[PDB]
Order: C-alpha cells, then structure tokens, then sequence
C-alpha cells in the first residue's frame, strides 16, 4: 500500500473527522448482522439474535472502538503494516483461527459505514484510497498465515 | 432464500431510489473501475473517464437490469435468464467481480440514502445482490 | 445449472465410487483438517487424528448426504432443506470453508478414480459440488 | 511459506517423480475447462470450445510447462519467493491483470492433479504441505497488487 500524495490527502481529510467513538462499533455490528457466522467468534457478548440486540449491545461498541484503534495505526503506518500487525496477526490466526476472507469483508464494511456517514463527501477516488488501505491492513493481518 | 421481510426491505429501498437508480448505476460502475482497477480489463472499449457518456449510459442498462429483478423478485432466474447468458456464457466473467460490483452499489445506496440503510436493510440488500450473482453466474454452474 | 451431461458425469463417477463413499468420506475430512487448519475452529469436541473413530464416522455422514444429493439432483434444495438449516442457521459455517471442502473431495476423487477423473467429469464434479453448497449456505442468501 | 523438515521431505520426493513435459499441460488445461472464465487469457491459443479441444492444443502443452517451471523455481527458492517472483507478478498483476484468485485456483487444479497422478502416495500429509506451497507461491504473485 504506497498512496499518492493525493490518496493520502483524501484519506487523512476523512479519517481526522471520523467518530471515533461510533464508527467502530457500526462496522463490527453490521459486520455481525450481514455475515452472521461471524457471531461465532462473538457469542460471549450476549444477546445478537436480532439487529437491535446487535446494535445495542454495550461489548459490541466498546470492541469495535479498539478495532478502529486498530486502523488509526495502520493510518499512521502504511510503510510498515507489517510490523505494526504483528502481534495481530498471530492473535487472529494462530489463536483465533480466522479465515482471511473475514478480514476482507470487515475492510468492506468499514468503507460502507464511512460512506453511509460521510454521503458525497464520499466521493469515488476517495473510497478507491480506501480500498488500498482497507486491503493492506487485512493482507499484514493474514501475515501470519502467510 | 430471502425472506418475506428482505423482500419487504429491498422493495422499499429500491423505492426511495426511484428516478435515481441509473444515476446510482453509473456511480456504482465509476466506483468500481477506479477501486477494483482489474475489473477495466472487461470494458477495453469503454472510456472510463469520470463523464463518460459510455458509463452513463452503461449505468442505465444495469439499474435497469436490478430494477427488472427487483420487480420479479420471486422469479429472478428467468427475469435474469437472458443475461446470465450474456455473463456467464458469451463474457465469461469472472464470478468474483460480480462480489466487487455489489460491493461498489452497497457503498453507492450508502452514500445516498441515510436514513433507509439501516443495519437491517444493507443485510437485506447484499442478500438480493448475492442472489442476483448468483442467477447471473449460474450458468457457471 | 448442472446440464444433462453433467447429471450423467456425476452419475457414473458416484457409481465407480460405490461401496467405498464414506471411506472417501472420512478421508476427505481428514484432508481438510491437516491442510486447512482453521476448519478445525468448527471441530473442538473432535478427536482430528489419523484413527479417529469420529472422523471415520463423520465422514459416512457427509458421504450419505452427498449420495442423497445424486440421487435427488434435480431437487436438491428439497433433499437438502433441513442439512441448510443444520449449516447456515444452527452452526453458522462460513461460506469459504465449502470451497475447502470441495476442493478437498476433489482431490479425493482424483486420489481413487485414475480412469474417471477426465477433465470433464473433473468439471461435472466441481459444478456439482459447487450447487450443493449454494443450497448448503442458501439461507445465508 | 516455512515448511518443517518431514514437509520439504514430502514436498521434495514427489516432485522429483512427476512428468515435468506433462503435469504443467493438464493443470492448464483443466484450469480452462472446470474455470472457464480464465479462457479469456488465452483466446490466441485458438480453439477451446471442447475439453479435448483444450487438451490437445499445442500452446496449452507449451504453456503449461512454462508455468511448471516457474513452480519448480518456487521450490528451489521457498524462503524467497517474493524476491524470485518480481517479474511475473509485475507481469500478472501490472500488465495482464489477473483477478489473485485465479492465482488459487490454478494451484488447487495443480494439487488435483498431483493427486491424479500418484494416487495412494499423494496422502494427506503430503496434500497439506503442497497447500502450503501452493499459496505462498499465490502470494508471491499477488505480491504487485499489495
Ligand atoms: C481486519 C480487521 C480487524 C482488526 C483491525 C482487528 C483488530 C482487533 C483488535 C484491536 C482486537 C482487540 C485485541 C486486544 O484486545 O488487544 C481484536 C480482537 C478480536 N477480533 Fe479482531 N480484528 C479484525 C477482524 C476480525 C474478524 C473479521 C474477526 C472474526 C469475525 C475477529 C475476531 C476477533 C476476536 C474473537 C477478538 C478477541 C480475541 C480475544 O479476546 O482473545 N477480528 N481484533
Ligand atoms: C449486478 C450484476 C450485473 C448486472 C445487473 C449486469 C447487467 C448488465 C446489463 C443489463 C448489460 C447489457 C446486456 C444487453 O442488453 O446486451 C451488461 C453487459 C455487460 N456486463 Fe454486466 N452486469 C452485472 C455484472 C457485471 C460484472 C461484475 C461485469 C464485469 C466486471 C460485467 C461485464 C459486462 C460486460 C463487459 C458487458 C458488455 C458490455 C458492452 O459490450 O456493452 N457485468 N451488464
Ligand atoms: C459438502 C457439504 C457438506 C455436507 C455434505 C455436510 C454434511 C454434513 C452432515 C450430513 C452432517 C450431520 C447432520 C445431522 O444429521 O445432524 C454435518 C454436520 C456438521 N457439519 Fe457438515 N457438511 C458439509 C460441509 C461442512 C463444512 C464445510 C463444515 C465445516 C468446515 C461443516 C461443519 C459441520 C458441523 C461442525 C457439523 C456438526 C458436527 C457434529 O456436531 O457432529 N460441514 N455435515
Ligand atoms: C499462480 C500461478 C501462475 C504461474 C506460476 C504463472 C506463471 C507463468 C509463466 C511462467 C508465464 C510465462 C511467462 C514468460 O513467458 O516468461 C506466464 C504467462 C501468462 N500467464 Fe501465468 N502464471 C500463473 C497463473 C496464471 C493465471 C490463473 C492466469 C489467468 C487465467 C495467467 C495468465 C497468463 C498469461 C495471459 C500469460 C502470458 C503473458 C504474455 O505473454 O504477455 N497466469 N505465467
């Protein structure tokens, strides 16, 4: 992932004005709800037999705000995902055992909860930086499959 | 599958679309050749330039196509038969661009209709959009 | 799809397989666990070694399923409606993992059938595995 | 890729016994007949319409012993096989634009055919560590794309 300096303008414009607090757990809810097997990873937190259980669910926002604590460092770090992941990476392969593929979908989703919030400001060469960052953080993060 | 409420949710949303759904096509088409730059291989005819009447135009033909689906939602494989020829059989196109395609349209409904994506109809829609790659691959399988 | 040449391809290579269906079973199980360890997650109360009764007798499972499938194969998602339930609503199984499995049939297949396993009926069989698991995850869509 | 002792062992003997003028032209062709999309790289090789038809085409005998080349390449080099597949994944990724999907599918054709061609002795052990190959070298290709 090496981002023009017009890619990185386009996601550090967005990014900066991001919810920190909300976004997260909108990508990891939605995440649940769209691909339920998903929630076989989650079945701790209780109650996702619905959407608004799911959305509602106080452990749903508070782990998708380290998620997105996550992705502020691969921001942070595109020349270095790799080892920004590292420990990651071994979390969610070697103990977890998650398929790669969920990686990709939990990117995608992020992009659609950033353009359900930004609309046109969301515009398509911005979503397309996006797709770069989003693709380069679940490649270091399946590193350790790898 | 799809339930009677995904039904219910994917005719609604559609609806809020209305006189929109080829303008959203277009963009749809825009955000995926810029994203998923492997996909342009498919369209070596097309100027792919942000105001190309051939996107705009191709825009058209594919909400058309959705909107034809969308309407025939409990009979899509014969809706859809005529194009799941065209795709699977004369294009041979490569059934993962069809997930990169819906991916780009879910974005595009996003970036549109804030109040009606809600959680419940986004899991809705990418169960039709899925269903509809799923009856335009078909012949693959 | 499946056209008719298929139905017949996958016809005669169950038949050549016969007797032996589940021993092809529980050696296909045994060759998704070893080479893609992360099926395993859906595995905890098994034993996943070489002898192991359980992968033995879950391979019979699978092997019965799939002849119930050949033999019903122009009305699979009937035959096949309560193990949809069991695998998209019950255990949630990730869509990927029957491609792995698949694959690994395949495989199996061509590990037993030197003279079977033509290109065609190599095609056949990945169309035909390919539909059994669109019904398998079909209530995901 | 790591591979243990017993994998490269595996890994090693049989690839030594497998027809290298053969193997390379029946995993492309049975490539283009059970994935019929990937036909579209290959429209020159001329008539493709019937899986005899694809089998007996002299370019796709010839292709594919290209391709098993560049495997053997992987092999000799497997703790390097991003510095030994710079060229071809520029070429796939960059030039052709090649889907890397497509990348597994073709070594998943190769490990059937494998499978076909030594039966017995192509046992579970030995499956998993040619899986391993398998997609590290589907890595090393997507390489350019990352
Ligand atoms: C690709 C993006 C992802 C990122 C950035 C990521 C990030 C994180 C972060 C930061 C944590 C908190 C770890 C800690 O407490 O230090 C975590 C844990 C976890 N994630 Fe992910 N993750 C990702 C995708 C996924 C996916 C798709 C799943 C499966 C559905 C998954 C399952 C989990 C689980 C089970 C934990 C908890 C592990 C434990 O407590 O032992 N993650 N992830
Ligand atoms: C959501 C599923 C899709 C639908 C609704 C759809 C619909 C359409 C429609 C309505 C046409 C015109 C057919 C005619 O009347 O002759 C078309 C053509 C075509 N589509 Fe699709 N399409 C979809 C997915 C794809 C994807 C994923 C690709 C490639 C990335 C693709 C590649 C093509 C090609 C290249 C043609 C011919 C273009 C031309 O010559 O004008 N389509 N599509
Ligand atoms: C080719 C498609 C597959 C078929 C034919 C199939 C068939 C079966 C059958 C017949 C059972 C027993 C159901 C019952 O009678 O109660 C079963 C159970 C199960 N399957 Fe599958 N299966 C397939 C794919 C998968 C995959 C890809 C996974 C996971 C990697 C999986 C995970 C499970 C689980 C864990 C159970 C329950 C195991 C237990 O508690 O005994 N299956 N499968
Ligand atoms: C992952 C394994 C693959 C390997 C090891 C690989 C290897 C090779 C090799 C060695 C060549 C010959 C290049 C030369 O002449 O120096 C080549 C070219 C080519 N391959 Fe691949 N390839 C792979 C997969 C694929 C896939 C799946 C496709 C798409 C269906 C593809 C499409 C082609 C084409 C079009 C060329 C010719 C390029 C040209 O002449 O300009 N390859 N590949």
């Amino acid at each position: 992932v090496h981002l023009t300096p017009e890619e990185k303008s386009a996601v550090t414009a967005l990014w900066g004005k991001v919810n920190v607090d909300e976004v997260g757990g909108e990508a990891l809810g939605r995440l649940l709800v769209v691909y339920p097997w998903t929630q076989r990873f989650f079945e701790s937190f209780g109650d996702l037999s619905t959407p608004d259980a799911v959305m509602g669910n106080p452990k749903v926002k508070a782990h998708g705000k380290k998620v997105l604590g996550a992705f502020s460092d691969g921001l942070a770090h595109l020349d270095n995902l790799k080892g920004t992941f590292a420990t990651l990476s071994e979390l969610h392969c070697d103990k977890l055992h998650v398929d790669p593929e969920n990686f990709r979908l939990l990117g995608n989703v992020l992009v659609c909860v950033l353009a359900h919030h930004f609309g046109k400001e969301f515009t398509p060469p911005v979503q397309a930086a996006y797709q770069k960052v989003v693709a380069g953080v679940a490649n270091a993060l399946a590193h350790k499959y790898h | 599958v799809l339930s009677p409420a995904d039904k219910t949710n994917v005719k609604a949303a559609w609806g809020k679309v209305g006189a929109h759904a080829g303008e959203y096509g277009a963009e749809a088409l825009e955000r995926m050749f810029l994203s998923f730059p492997t996909t342009k291989t498919y369209f070596p005819h097309f100027d792919l330039s942000h105001g190309s009447a051939q996107v705009k135009g191709h825009g058209k033909k594919v909400a058309d196509a959705l909107t034809n689906a969308v309407a025939h939602v409990d009979d899509m494989p014969n809706a859809l038969s005529a194009l799941s020829d065209l795709h699977a059989h004369k294009l041979r196109v490569d059934p993962v661009n069809f997930k990169l395609l819906s991916h780009c349209l879910l974005v595009t409904l996003a970036a549109h209709l804030p109040a009606e994506f809600t959680p419940a109809v986004h899991a809705s829609l990418d169960k039709f959009l899925a269903s509809v790659s799923t009856v335009l691959t078909s012949k693959y399988r």
